[PDB]
RNA sequence: UCUGGCAUGUUGGAACAAUGUAGGUAAGGGAAGUCGGCAAGCCGGAUCCGUAACUUCGGGAUAAGGAUUGGCUCUAAGGG
RNA sequence: CGCAGGUGCAGAUCUUGGUGGUAGUAGCAAAUAUUCAAACGAGAACUUUGAAGGCCGAAGUGGAGAAGGGUUCCAUGUGA
């Protein structure tokens, strides 16, 4: 018979596999559209999730009870150092779908880059691109060089930098960067490979890639949680408390006739570490890293027009679960996905924005610094002093040096 | 006594069998044939590894529940166990089997495993009690394990 | 070895519980020879035996 | 050098971390073990009973924080094993723990 | 806890997943759950007050309701 | 060639015996707890000795009896 009451299903089956994700990478399963009229750049970046804090800022958006008035948003950091352009991939369209034609690699590639290519480094010779590299010197190969980009300016639709993260200014154990393919839109795909070829063993940093106040995807790996019920994984509503083998469990797993539990049942398996794209996120910041100039180091990251602190965006004590974040950030709206270090995938938007909150200009009036490893309160190592005053360890200092 | 099979000639080979052995025939069938084929030096210092749990046996038949371990990818194979009893019985034969490779005058250094079989020697009874009032068997599962070294190399 | 009747014979000599008996762990031997309550007399005199404090 | 004596401090504190009540002491002595093992290579630890002793001295949960052992690499000559060499963990007697460093001891 | 006794109840090692068995805690609501307050929770000792209907005058009665309770230093009274 | 039968099995939840798959699976989870060193020994997480940490907490996991058991008592040796 009929269910008595209505009620909408647990879940969704279009994230339905549930499994772990066979990629630690988050991947980009689409690029934006290519518009050749526009100029030549790039559509996607990668980055690493350091924490999350929150901001201070004023709306304008002129209907709403909060215009013209102070709000407090949480905000995720995500470390972007630049990333370095090691090779060219192009792509033929056949009526079987994209096909890659023909890859090119730089003459010089990092350590960083080749450990990538290994499983075990340690025990490793190092010997990839060993035969490879020599090709960009002899006549013989650089003759077969041009020949193989003429190939791919008079074949290729599609053109795509092989681009690495550097590890070396990340606070984290690995050593081994993410390689990524990050496809370029606009021009011709003569105009592509000439922007290609130039910038070929380059960097190119975040702020060439994404701007202010503009809404990215990001795409990545969600927090992994392991074997789950079908309550967490699901869900469920939980069984009465005198139930007999089980509480935490769907009572009916399907009806007779069908004779089989349908795929859309919930059933109990690994929760998390799951494939994930969310596509609205706004970039609050686009954070400038540390630098020496004139012999002194700047640290004005997170430092608005209106407060002046001369602080960074690292808090007090540090992120928590992550090192201190010394290079270029982006501050986005919200939460993103994955654990701390995760390593993220940005790309910009396949829709038009045109919406009020998406085009809105934000400028934010304070960014939060206190210690998130417990209910800190002071903003800055300066505050805190100048309001506890000398203690016992600052005078023991000072009897030990008079 | 009389073996399952004949060695090609029998003045390159040396022969060694108990009988009546208390140790699980099935987890020592899976170990015999990991042991197989192997030169003498190799599979005493497999056998000995597999007490250590730095080598594993894969559990291709006898496989009902066995869990899967990493070592199991040396042989191709996704569950394996590291069957200690097992392995020191078949290291006392091969050590028998050794002594008498030396009483005949073959070189020990070059000895191949080329026959090893395991069969099921008669069990032994016991019983456990099982709730109303009942009995059930409790039964033990002995082997006979024969060994065939020949000189190779 | 093993000194079962040892700590049972010392314990009914000196009138005390076995956890109260001390038997010399440096001289075992020569404790597991006395199988008799007179050797087990010899030995708490010579101090090999030693009933402790109640605590 | 295969004759050699050093001064530590074990961190009992962070190698216990999560472990329950009834296995904190237990546990802790299969630490400290491992922590002479990967010191001196020796696979043969021996634990002297006094720092057995000092590791119980507050019953089977309340293991000390830090403990200050000497770790004494010794021939095993003596007893003819089949293992060469063997390590001696014994306990040192410490008022504070502030800025103490690993130490080479000579006699 | 002592005298006395024992070795954790026919095995150990590692890990800390789902479901379970046993023990807890939970914001704001406060039985809206459920056949049903089932289960759990509230109360709880002693001292000083104060106790209804009804009644076979015995009770009901620890009815109900309220206050106090630690440590330390003193004081008064109670005997051979 | 004749004579005579306790004369032919796939079944009977058939009778007796033997054996599989299940399956190296379920399981060896009631009453807080073990650790260090040494000895004997071919061999020790489990025996013994010593030192620690704990429990029974006198209506005991203590010391003795009645029924019932019948040598289970004690020493030595073995380890099928």
């Amino acid at each position: 018979s009929h269910r008595k009451f209505s009620a909408p299903r647990h879940g969704s089956l279009g994230f339905l596999p549930r499994k772990r994700s066979s990629r630690h990478r988050g991947k980009v399963k689409s690029f934006p559209k290519d518009d050749a009229s526009k100029p030549v750049h790039l559509t996607a970046f990668l980055g690493y999730k350091a924490g999350m804090t929150h901001i201070v800022r004023e709306v304008d958006r002129p209907g709403s009870k909060v215009n013209k008035k102070e709000v407090v948003e949480a905000v995720t950091i995500v470390e972007t150092p630049p990333m370095v352009v090691v090779g060219i991939v192009g792509y033929v369209e056949t009526p079987r779908g994209l096909r890659t034609f023909k890859t090119v690699f730089a003459e010089h590639i990092s350590d960083e880059c080749k450990r990538r290519f290994y499983k075990n480094w340690h025990k490793s010779k190092k010997k990839a691109f060993t035969k490879y590299c020599k090709k960009w010197q002899d006549d013989t190969g650089k003759k077969q060089l041009e020949k193989d980009f003429n190939s791919m300016k008079k074949y290729c639709q599609v053109i795509r930098i092989i681009a690495h993260t550097q590890m070396r200014l990340l606070p984290l154990r690995q050593k081994k960067a993410h390689l990524m393919e990050i496809q370029v839109n606009g021009g011709t795909v003569a105009e592509k490979l000439d922007w290609a070829r130039e910038r070929l063993e380059q960097q190119v940093p975040v702020n060439q890639v994404f701007g202010q106040d503009e809404m990215i995807d990001v795409i990545g790996v969600t927090k992994g949680k392991g074997y789950k019920g079908v309550t967490s994984r699901w869900h469920t509503k939980k069984l009465p408390r005198k139930t007999h083998r089980g509480l935490r469990k769907v009572a009916c797993i399907g009806a007779w006739h069908p004779a089989r539990v349908a795929f859309s049942v919930a059933r109990a398996g690994q929760k998390g570490y799951h494939h994930r794209t969310e596509i609205n996120k706004k970039i609050y910041k686009i954070g400038q890293g540390y630098l020496i100039k004139d012999g002194k180091l700047i640290k004005n990251n997170a430092s608005t027009d209106y407060d002046l602190s001369d602080k960074s965006i690292n808090p007090l004590g540090g992120f928590v679960h992550y090192g201190e974040v010394t290079n270029d950030f982006i501050m986005l709206k919200g939460c993103v996905v994955g654990t701390k270090k995760r390593v993220l995938t940005l790309r910009k938007s396949l829709l038009v924005q045109t919406k009020r909150r998406a085009l809105e200009k934000i400028d934010l009036k304070f960014i939060d610094t206190t210690s998130k490893f417990g209910h800190g309160r002071f903003q800055t190592m300066e505050e805190k002093k100048a309001f506890m005053g000398p203690l016992k360890k600052d005078r023991i200092a000072k009897e030990e040096g008079a | 006594v009389r073996y399952s099979l004949d060695p090609e000639n029998p003045t390159k080979s040396c022969k060694s069998r108990g009988s009546n052995l208390r140790v699980h025939f099935k987890n020592t069938r899976e170990t015999a044939q990991a042991i197989k084929g192997m030169h003498i030096r190799k599979a005493t210092k497999y056998l000995k590894d597999v007490t250590l749990k730095k080598q594993c046996v894969p559990f291709r038949r006898y496989n009902g529940g066995v869990g899967r371990c990493a070592q199991a990818k040396q042989w191709g194979w996704t569950q394996g166990r590291w069957p200690k009893k097992s392995a020191e019985f078949l290291l006392h034969m091969l050590k028998n089997a050794e002594s008498n490779a030396e009483l005949k005058g073959l070189d020990v250094d070059s000895l191949v495993i080329e026959h090893i079989q395991v069969n099921k020697a008669p069990k032994m009874r016991r019983r456990t009690y099982r709730a109303h009032g009942r009995i059930n068997p409790y039964m033990s599962s002995p082997c006979h394990i024969e060994m065939i070294l020949t000189e190779k190399e | 070895s093993m000194l079962r009747l040892q700590k049972r014979l010392a314990s009914s000599v000196l009138r005390c519980g076995k956890k109260k008996v001390w038997l010399d762990p440096n001289e075992t031997n020569e404790i597991a020879n006395a199988n008799s309550r007179q050797q087990i007399r010899k030995l708490i005199k010579d101090g090999l035996i030693i009933r402790k404090p109640v605590t | 050098n295969e004759v050699v004596t050093r001064e530590y401090t074990i961190n009992i504190h962070k190698r216990i971390h999560g472990v329950g009540f009834k296995k904190r002491a237990p546990r802790a002595l299969k630490e400290i073990r491992k922590f002479a093992m990967k010191e001196m290579g020796t696979p043969d630890v021996r634990i002297d009973t006094r720092l057995n002793k000092a590791v119980w001295a507050k019953g089977i949960r309340n293991v000390p924080y830090r403990i200050r052992v000497r770790l004494s690499r010794k021939r095993n000559e003596d007893e003819d094993s089949p293992n060469k060499l063997y390590t001696l963990v014994t306990y040192v007697p410490v008022t504070t723990f502030k800025n103490l460093q690993t130490v080479n001891v000579d006699e």
